[PDB]
């Protein structure tokens, strides 16, 4: 390794549990420390996985320590269309991070909608609603969806279980039965592709579009096109 | 600039349809780094300057292992005719640990 | 030829519904968070965006399938689920306590490794299931809870018992379950005589018959070797993600770090534009098959609705079409 | 240009082959719930179908399909089998149908709706007798 | 023979170590249930206290290429009675003993024309006092010229004595004599480096491995770990200059009496090929299952 200035503030016990960037005097890479306990020869100071990544290491004084990766927060959103409302969504995740420190492009946020706690992890723009919608178009995932207001808010609900009519049952020669009284005539309607545009092609028109020297180019690739 | 950019510009349109859509993650910030293994003595390249410089045929063997160097030290005081670096950055000669 | 004794023998299949709906980011996964790969990315970018759209309408088909199913074997009433339930037939393990006792040891048996749908990231913080975070994608969750299967198990587990009496499915008739086998086995053609002093000796062998496949439930149940090959799917169809950014693709190096700081700028771009050529043909390998398995699993759902509404909440009389011998 | 047309005769022998297997769903389609009824639950119409009907269209084929479609479900109780006391044997059960305690005694009523209407020979048959089954005296069915 | 189900004796994955799983690797590897390149130690006449005229056989001039390196079970035949070599109605408990090697590159005929003489700078490894030093140094090597010497007269091979009464008892370990006794027939000239180890002694069984890369010739053992174990760990790294392609083994005599003969380790070469080899990694991470591909 190179020269330098040795900085007392760089070693692994000063942020041991947290996500840094390890270099290992060559093994380069982005990951978080934990404590575990001794697996493979210690000599070899580099345990790594089926794939090429490291899962362990050997401490120079001695303390096994486990480093998997620095595993960041997956995030989607919710836009709806002729209601300019959206909001954004973090997967099995408490909400924990605030708006200090992400990476890539500038985030854009709206008027404080803060962090809820979902089963699905965190939310930020919802606010909450103990609703059930039966039919939401729009779902949020597991059981969930938002629903936007006819400046308006979409609000929280789960998705809502249909209920049957429920009938009970007798032990008897008497039986308990259940009976449409009224009706209508529903339409079910459906499509299907039966049999699309058919299409062929020239080689020279769609190839040489009329080049000369294609021509005689493609007179060695020959019987591909045909 | 946001997330409505990167929204629009995957459907190149101003009007677009509702969704959930994995909108790019971000990455949060390390806690910083850490530079950490054994060094003993430096890299001694006295062999490379002392002796009688032998012949393109005779090119004579230096193996560095265990060790820390400098090209500050040793790059600045040679005289270089010539660089150049096959498949290899230049620069980063210096810089990483192999 | 006619024969002069019986029994009851049970046929055990399945059918891969619904695949794995996933989603995989563009910058994170091509590109995993360095500088002069976004600016290089500018240069393409036309496949990965076009892609993204391509698998959310596969996978928004996938979830309207999923729901069309739903709705179509929703029975509109059904009977409450009690212990007990079913005269003398020990069916506490289809019963459910809701998780049905049957399914819970099939989820034992069956090697589920969830993808950390509630703990996830903060399983791997606090320790393969975090592996789904390493370049970058994520298998979305369901749409649907747990015990919204459970409610449709319930529904059909009504249905059963108020289907199978007369074709027309206005009529709820959910009967007491030993009549209704009663009914049903006057229907396929056992004589009324046997059925009336003979009901105990058919309920006991129909009871050890039903306690047999729970003690079978091994390696020889095909039907268990179909539910493990499709875990081996969705394991291989993860590992095209996983494994391939090992692969240099004929660079030098498959890291992406390693070769913007240990190489020059313009053999740095032309190693990022083998590897991102690479990389995107991999997408295409997967669009593909996953739009094969899209399929596949349209026309499984089809054949399960099919299969569910016909032979299971009525008997139909298409000879062995889902069960061998009179089923 | 040429690897372009070996993806395109790919993807068109894939639409080609899905293009076939719309073709026997066609078939089955026109020539069992719509020129019939078709016995199976929801096959193509929701509910219990009455009637279909089919029109092209430029690369496809478009199906309605009118059915039955029940609402305003009320609750009743249904019996198991009409039998004489002092002849067991003689037992009656509805042709696709159902016992209804009706005010002004089990009458007929269709497997779909609530339409009682009083027992006659022409929607019940003669069958076996049963232990769960029921009697009556004070006013034996014709 | 060798099991690779047991894992005799091959060469472990220098930096890149696992656990409890199966991997694939490509490496240099020997086949399954081989043979070997057999040579075996013995000791010399003697009659009463006295040892007289030495006792070899014609293994110093039969030589092989080197291919890529070599590996060597050293006492299989330890803890147990054997005949003695030398007097096969006599039998003694067979102790363990470790093999000297030479290492270059030119073939050549001896000073009576037999085949094997070695030019240039050339790499010789002893061990010495019962096994405790095992000095390596890549030297030039000058053959005497006087009776029964390697560029002298009345010469049939060479070998190296050791005198055990006092060579290597308690202590003393003879100020290295059995270099003296490879310098009885040979000289030193013209070297650049010399190597030396410590290694203790045990009643276990030994795995040896030697090869050779651009960067260095690699030497890897289990005792320096395993010893207990058994595993391929570089225990050393010759910084070489040039390639080799051949090699031989200096036949070894011991000076002990007639009547206290001790049977000796019969030890097992066996060449490494380029094979790809699947490795069972376990919990603890030590290597005791594998198989092959071809
Ligand atoms: C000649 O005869 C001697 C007998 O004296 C043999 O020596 C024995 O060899 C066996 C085989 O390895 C040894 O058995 C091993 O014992 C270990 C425990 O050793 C403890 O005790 C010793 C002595 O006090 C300590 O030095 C040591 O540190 C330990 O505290 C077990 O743990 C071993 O099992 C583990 O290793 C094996 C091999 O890797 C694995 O397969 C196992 O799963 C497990 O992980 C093993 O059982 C025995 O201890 C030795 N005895 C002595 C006194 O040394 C020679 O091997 C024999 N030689 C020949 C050529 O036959
Ligand atoms: C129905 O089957 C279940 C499944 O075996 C029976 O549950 C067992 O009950 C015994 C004691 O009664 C326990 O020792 C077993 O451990 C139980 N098995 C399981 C898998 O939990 C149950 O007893 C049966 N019920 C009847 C009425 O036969
Ligand atoms: C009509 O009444 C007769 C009375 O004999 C019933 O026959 C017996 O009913 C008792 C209890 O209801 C049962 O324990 C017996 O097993 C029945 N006998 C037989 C031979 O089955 C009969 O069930 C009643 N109902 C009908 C005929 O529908
Ligand atoms: C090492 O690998 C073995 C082999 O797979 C693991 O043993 C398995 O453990 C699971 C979890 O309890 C069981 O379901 C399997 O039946 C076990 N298989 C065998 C063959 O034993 C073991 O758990 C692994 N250990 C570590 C620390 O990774
Ligand atoms: C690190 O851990 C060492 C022992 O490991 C213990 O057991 C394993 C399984 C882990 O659970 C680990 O967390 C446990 O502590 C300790 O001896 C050592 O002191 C620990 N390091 C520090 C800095 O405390
Ligand atoms: C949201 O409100 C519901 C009831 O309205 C409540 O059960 C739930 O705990 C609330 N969520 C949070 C995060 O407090
Ligand atoms: C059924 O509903 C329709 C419209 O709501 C109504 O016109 C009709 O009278 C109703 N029939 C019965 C029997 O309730
Ligand atoms: C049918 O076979 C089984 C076992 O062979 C026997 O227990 C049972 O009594 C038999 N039944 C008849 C009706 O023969
Ligand atoms: C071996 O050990 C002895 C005593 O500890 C020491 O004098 C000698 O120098 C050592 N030799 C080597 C090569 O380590």
């Amino acid at each position: 390794c190179p020269k330098l200035e040795f900085a007392n503030d760089t070693k692994i016990a000063s942020q041991l549990g947290n996500c840094v960037e390890y270099s290992l005097y060559g093994v380069s890479g982005r990951g978080v420390f934990q404590n575990c306990t001794a697996v493979g020869v210690r000599q070899q100071r580099f345990v790594y996985d089926a794939y090429q990544n490291l899962v362990g290491y050997y401490s120079d004084d001695g303390n096994y320590y486990c480093l998997r990766a620095c595993v960041s927060v997956p995030v989607s959103v919710i836009y709806d269309k002729e209601t300019k409302t959206h909001a954004t969504l973090f997967g099995s995740v408490a909400c924990e991070h605030i708006s200090s420190t992400m990476s890539q492009y500038s985030r854009s946020t709206r008027s404080m909608y803060g962090p809820l706690q979902t089963p699905v992890g965190c939310v930020l723009g919802l606010v909450n609603s103990s609703l059930f919608v039966e039919d939401c178009k729009l779902p949020l995932g597991q059981s969930l969806c938002a629903l936007p207001d006819t400046p308006g808010e979409m609000r929280l609900a789960s998705i809502a279980f249909n209920h049957p009519i429920q009938v009970d049952q007798l032990n008897s020669s008497y039986f308990k039965l259940s009976i449409p009284t009224n009706f209508s005539f529903g339409v079910t309607q459906e499509y299907i592709q039966t049999t699309i545009q058919k299409v062929t092609v020239d080689c020279k028109q769609y190839v040489c579009n009329g080049f000369q020297k294609c021509e005689q180019l493609l007179r060695e690739y020959g019987q591909f096109c045909s | 600039f946001n997330d409505l950019s990167q929204l629009h510009c995957s459907y190149e349109s101003f009007d677009v349809e509702s969704g959930v859509y994995s909108v790019s993650s971000f990455e949060a910030k390390p806690s910083g780094s850490v530079v950490e293994q054994a060094e003993g003595v430096e890299c001694d390249f006295s062999p490379l300057l002392s002796g009688t410089p032998p012949q393109v045929y005779n090119f004579k063997r230096l193996v560095f292992t265990n060790c820390n160097y400098n090209l500050t030290k040793l790059l600045s005081l040679f005289s270089v005719n010539d660089f150049t670096c096959s498949q290899i950055s230049p620069a980063a000669i210096a810089s990483n640990c192999y | 030829s006619i024969p002069t004794n019986f029994s009851f023998g049970v046929t055990q299949e399945y059918i891969q519904t619904t695949i794995q709906k996933v989603t995989v980011d563009c910058k994170q996964y091509v590109c995993n968070g360095f500088q002069k790969c976004e600016q290089l990315l500018r240069e393409y970018g036309q496949f990965c965006s076009k892609i993204n759209q391509a698998l959310h309408g596969a996978n928004l088909r996938q979830d309207d399938s999923v729901r069309n199913l739903f709705a179509s074997v929703k029975s509109s009433q059904s009977s409450p689920i009690i212990p007990g339930f079913g005269g003398d037939f020990n069916l506490t393990l289809l019963e459910p306590v809701a998780r049905s006792a049957i399914e819970d040891l099939l989820f034992d048996k069956v090697t589920i490794a969830d993808p950390g749908y509630m703990q996830g990231y903060d399983d791997c913080m606090q320790q393969l299931i975090c592996a789904q975070y390493v370049a970058g994608y994520k298998v979305l969750p369901p749409l649907m809870d747990v015990n919204m299967e459970a409610a449709y198990t319930s529904s059909l587990l009504g249905s059963i018992a108020g289907v199978g009496w007369t074709a027309g499915l206005s009529s709820f008739a959910a009967i007491p379950f030993a009549q209704s086998i009663f009914y049903r086995l006057n229907g396929v053609g056992i004589t009324q005589q046997v059925l009336s002093e003979n009901q105990k000796l058919i309920a006991n062998k129909f009871n050890q018959a039903l306690g047999a496949m729970q003690t079978g439930f091994t390696t020889t149940n095909e039907a268990f070797q179909k539910v493990q090959d499709a875990v081996n799917n969705n394991a291989q169809a993860l590992s095209k993600l996983a494994s391939e950014l090992s692969n240099t693709f004929g660079a030098i190096s498959a890291s992406i770090g390693d070769i913007i700081q240990r190489l020059d700028p313009p053999e740095q771009d032309a190693q990022i534009d083998r590897l991102i050529n690479g990389r995107l043909t991999t997408l295409n390998a997967f669009v593909a098959q996953q739009l094969v398995r899209s399929e596949s699993a349209a026309l499984s759902a089809q054949l399960a609705k099919d299969k569910v509404n016909e032979c299971v909440k009525a008997q139909s009389k298409r000879s062995g079409f889902c069960g061998q011998g009179t089923h | 240009r040429l690897t372009t047309l070996n993806a395109f005769v790919a993807q068109q022998l894939v639409r080609s082959e899905s293009a076939a297997l719309s073709a026997q769903l066609a078939k089955d389609k026109v020539n069992e719930c719509v020129k019939a009824q078709s016995k199976r639950s929801g096959f193509c119409g929701q509910g219990t179908h009455i009637v279909s009907f089919v029109v092209n269209a430029p690369n496809g084929l478009y199906f309605m399909h009118v059915g039955y479609y029940p609402s305003n479900h009320i609750e009743v109780v249904s019996a198991y089998g009409l039998c004489d006391a002092a002849n067991p044997t003689n037992c009656i059960a509805p042709v696709n149908g159902y016992f209804i305690k009706t005010n002004n005694e089990w009458s007929y009523t269709g497997s779909s709706f609530y339409a009682p209407e009083p027992i006659t020979s022409l929607n019940t048959k003669y069958v076996a007798p049963q232990v769960t089954y029921q009697n009556i005296s004070t006013n034996l069915p014709p | 023979p060798i099991d690779v189900s047991k894992a005799d004796g091959i060469i472990y994955p220098q930096g890149r170590t696992y656990s409890n799983i199966t991997i694939t690797y490509q490496g240099l590897f020997p086949y399954q249930g081989d043979h070997g390149d057999m040579y075996v130690y013995s000791a010399g006449h003697a009659t009463g206290t006295t040892p007289q005229k030495l006792f070899v056989a014609n293994y110093s001039q039969d030589v092989k290429q080197f291919a890529n390196g070599f590996v060597v079970r050293i006492g299989a035949a330890a803890n147990s009675t054997g005949t003695v070599i030398i007097s096969p109605s006599t039998s003694a408990t067979i102790r363990k003993i470790y093999p000297a090697f030479m290492l270059g590159s030119s073939v050549g005929n001896f000073s009576d024309g037999k085949m094997g003489r070695f030019f240039n700078h050339t790499l010789v490894l002893l061990p010495d006092g019962c096994g405790t030093l095992l000095r390596a140094f890549y030297c030039i090597l000058e053959p005497r010229s006087g009776n029964h010497c390697p560029a002298g007269n009345s010469y049939t091979s060479f070998a190296t004595y050791h005198t055990p009464a006092t060579d290597c008892s308690d202590g003393n370990y003879n100020r290295n004599a059995s270099l003296n006794s490879f310098k009885e027939y040979f000289n030193l000239r013209n070297c650049t480096f010399m190597y030396t180890y410590n290694i203790t002694e045990d009643e276990i069984l030994e795995w040896f491995g030697i090869t050779q890369t651009a960067q260095g010739v690699h030497l890897f053992s289990s005792r320096y770990v395993d010893l207990y174990g058994g595993n391929m760990f570089q225990f050393a790294t010759l910084p070489v200059y040039d390639t080799i392609k051949y090699y031989s083994i200096i036949p070894h005599s011991i000076r002990s009496i007639q009547s206290d003969r001790k049977a000796w380790a019969a030890f097992y070469v066996y060449k490494l090929q380029p094979l790809t080899f699947l490795l069972d990694f376990s919990v603890d991470g030590y290597i005791r299952r594998a198989i092959d591909c071809g």
